RNA sequence: UAUUAAUCUAGAGUGUGGUAGGGAGUUUUGGAAUUUCAUGUGGAGCGGUGAAAUGCGUAGAUAUAUGAAGGAACACCAGUGGCGAAGGCGAAAACUUAGGCCAUUACUGACGCUUAGGCUUGAAAGUGUGGGGAGCAAAUAGGAUUAGAUACCCUAGUAGUCCACACCGUAAACGAUAGAUACUAGCUGUCGGGGCGAUCCCCUCGGUAGUGAAGUUAACACAUUAAGUAUCUCGCCUGG
């Protein structure tokens, strides 16, 4: 299946974190595929867990089957550092079966380079530009959608018996 | 600092992700951006605020929430 | 030809079916509707049209010959106002109505017709009279 | 777990493309059937899964009721395969 | 037998002579009542104003207080009649 | 509820504190008396449509 | 019409392809806030009310700062909203799992609606056993008010409210409107799928609202989500 953790470590230092995550890698995860990981790095997050102000942030985006999660929930608690340990399975996050269709990938990108062109056009270099044109309504219709109109199953029916048709 | 721009719209703003076609929220990928969905005093803006679509919102709520968790963003002020 | 747009349902009593669609044109004074095609919504119709209460029912077939649909329109004066004044079934699913001859009903002294399908399909009840022979009664029209 | 839906109709299939027979849906049913009991089992307090088992106990039962009414000797085939009966 | 300019918001039902037309412009208004005013004119042997008139003599002006604008807008007048507890 | 004096003025903190209570007198008087589910429904519902009212006609 | 022998897909299902959800159960996790306790500063009230008085306080209260323990519920998001057959569902995560919407050149080929009896679920209160108990509070005690107060106010306060397993099966369990099917002006919102491709907006298919004519009603009112025109099935009513 497609999993994410996100580890929060103490903040001791980066090396010897790394080994922790490392360590934390091999012992859990029962089946797995590849488990490429990052480090976001040492910010001081907001709330201190623990009286803790820093952290190491790394991010590991395994796939497996779902007894991949018990012995790293568990071995999380009864691990050292890892303050916070979140498994997002991403196949129920809010919006994963869009962000696979291709279609809708394709579509989000025109989107980006269009709606770039636009933000530019109101930050103009230097020169006014009256128009302000974004959040407000378009020019006509979007001809396109007259043209690729859809056409209804339009059922063809054929006449038998007829009499008194004023027609 | 000082608000970024008026209501040059109607009475409302506009759903951000709806014209960028995001269609997809990660807390690391557009972390800045929620901050400023969130109200200063660490708080979720409503509509009226936030400008976003109810699925946005929807979306965005759970995401903040979820940042929530993982102790990345400030939860009230005081 | 005939094309059409909208799907085409029917409601399982076929004398009830085509009442409701009448009534309600009536009312509405809607011109031209649309139901599934039956031999004997079909014969109905074809003693409807010969005493004159709608002018035309035309049903068709698809290319593959296993659906059919009758569409008929109603007898409008220049003033819109039907000829059609109010129908009412008798012989509805559960209890079936069957009368005698003797005990043939007269729709309004005879003004309106009543539907008696005895042997030989739907007849009016003035024929039926004529022929001495009842049956089934199929619903009051005037 | 969600059952290979495809390999249980390549089973229970009678000739090819007939992914909507009566037999592939009993057949898919007994297997809804036996995971659902399961997961009831565990459970002992989702209702709505008991709602939608017995549901699917009398939809097998009706769609049974069907094939024996017509066709009864194909009735006996598949009883004995499905081995539901009992 | 009444008469009227219906302008998309009446009921045929109740007048006879229905003559579809507008009725918030100042100018196919006036235009309209004055050529049924035309016909009681020409009867009554005075020079017809509009009526049977080349395009020199109709030329008429619109009045004050791009194109003219005859969209019906102030819908936020109309909210919910004063309800609640 | 922070907010800042500024050191330039007095007053305009003051304004701008004023609204910052009122949200917060507004959620520490609804803290207060424990009322049923369905009565807690009951007014949640009431602000929103008082607010909404008002707010069609404020334009 | 019923019976029998067969054909067909439009009813209803299945699969493939899109897809929205506080749908449900099990196991973990988190932060505000209250209470208690621990440690400092501090020095006379605090508390409560219509006004007060019980009550707490030099044994140092209230307050302020830090820490620890424990239980319950999950601000904002949050709605001219979503889901479920109903009761109901709103901190975060995992596992298991239910139903639903749209398009179907695919498949079975009437397999469908209702349902006496039967089975399942079913707010809160209540019961039995064993835990739990921070806050609140039936019963109870005191102080007020009062002609009297077993009440409205205040200070205390047990069961209970919480969990597991067993029962109880009642509610203004309400949309005071049983389910299913076909048809019947329109307008304004809002939500989902699909079509176009910055939003916004247009169209299609559905869900949820407002206004509104024919039509219905004793009237209020309902009005395409009917209380309208009709059918099937079940339940129920016959003066107080
Ligand atoms: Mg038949
Ligand atoms: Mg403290
Ligand atoms: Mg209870
Ligand atoms: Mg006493
Ligand atoms: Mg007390
Ligand atoms: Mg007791
Ligand atoms: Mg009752
Ligand atoms: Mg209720
Ligand atoms: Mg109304
Ligand atoms: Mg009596
Ligand atoms: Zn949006």
């Amino acid at each position: 299946m497609q999993y994410n953790i996100i580890l929060l470590v103490d903040g001791s230092l980066s090396l010897e974190q790394a080994n922790q995550v490392n360590e934390k890698q091999q012992q859990t995860l029962t089946n797995v595929e590849g488990l490429q990981t990052e480090y976001l790095g040492l910010k001081e997050l907001a709330y201190p867990i623990k009286k803790q102000l820093s952290a190491h942030y790394y991010r590991w985006k395994f796939s497996g089957d779902n007894q991949s999660t018990k012995d790293f929930k568990r071995t999380a608690n009864i691990n050292k550092q890892v303050l916070r340990e979140l498994i997002i399975n991403l196949e129920r996050e809010y919006g994963y079966l869009a962000s696979i269709n291709p279609k809708k990938q394709q579509l989000a990108l025109q989107k980006r380079a269009k709606y770039d062109e636009i933000i530019a056009r109101e930050n103009n270099p230097e020169n006014p530009d009256v128009p302000v044109t974004s959040g407000l309504a378009s020019t006509q219709p979007r001809l396109s959608r007259t043209e690729k109109a859809q056409k209804p199953k339009e059922e063809l029916w054929d006449v038998v018996q007829k009499m008194g048709n004023f027609d | 600092k000082r608000m970024v721009r008026p209501l040059f719209k109607r009475s409302k703003k506009y759903c951000r992700f709806c014209a960028i076609g995001q269609l997809r929220i990660d807390l690391i990928d557009d972390l800045e951006a929620l901050k400023r969905f969130l109200s200063p005093y660490a708080k979720i803006n409503p509509r009226r605020i936030t400008g976003n679509c109810q699925m946005h919102q929807r979306h965005v709520a759970k995401a903040l929430k979820r940042a929530r968790y993982l102790a990345l963003v400030p939860f009230v002020k005081d | 030809m005939i094309t059409t747009t909208k799907p085409i349902k029917a409601h399982f009593d076929p004398v009830a079916d085509l009442l409701t669609k009448i009534n309600n044109a009536r009312k509405a004074k809607l011109m031209t509707v649309t139901t599934i095609a039956s031999k004997l919504k079909i014969a109905i119709l074809e003693i409807l049209v010969k005493e004159g209460y709608l002018a035309n029912f035309q049903v068709l077939e698809n290319k593959s010959k296993t659906k059919r649909i009758v569409t008929f329109n109603l007898k409008y004066t220049q003033r819109r106002i039907p000829s059609i004044n109010g129908v009412k079934q008798i012989s509805k699913p559960g209890l079936r109505i069957y009368r005698p001859f003797e005990k043939l009903p007269l729709v309004l002294n005879g003004l309106g017709i009543a539907i008696i399908s005895t042997s030989d399909g739907v007849m009016t009840d003035k024929v039926a009279r004529l022929k001495k022979i009842g049956g089934e009664i199929l619903a009051y029209v005037w | 777990m969600q059952i290979d839906k495809n390999g249980i109709i390549k089973s229970a299939q009678l000739h090819d493309k007939d992914v909507g027979s009566i037999q592939v849906q009993v057949s898919l049913l007994t297997s809804q059937i036996k995971q659902l009991t399961d997961h009831l089992l565990a459970n002992k307090k989702d209702f709505i899964s008991k709602r939608g088992l017995y549901a699917k106990v009398s939809k097998r039962k009706r769609l049974l009721k069907y094939l024996k009414h017509n066709d009864l000797e194909a009735y006996r085939n598949l009883v004995k395969t499905l081995n539901l009966r009992g | 037998p009444v008469v009227a300019l219906c302008n998309t918001n009446t009921n045929p039902e109740l007048v006879d002579f229905i003559i579809p037309a507008n009725n918030h412009q100042p100018q196919s208004t006036c235009l309209l009542m004055n050529l049924l005013a035309d016909a009681v004119a020409e009867a009554k042997a005075m020079p017809t104003m509009f009526a049977y008139k080349p395009d020199e003599e109709i030329q008429i002006e619109i009045p004050q207080k791009k194109q003219i604008t005859s969209q019906r807008l102030n819908i936020t007048r109309n909210p919910e009649v004063l309800t609640r507890e | 509820p922070k907010i800042e004096v500024k050191n330039d003025d007095l007053e305009l903190a003051l304004k701008k504190f004023k609204r910052v209570s009122l949200e917060i007198r507004r959620l520490a008087q609804r803290h207060e008396y424990h009322l049923r589910k369905g009565m807690r429904l009951r007014e949640k519902r009431k602000i929103a449509q008082k607010k909404r009212r008002k707010f069609r006609n404020m334009v």
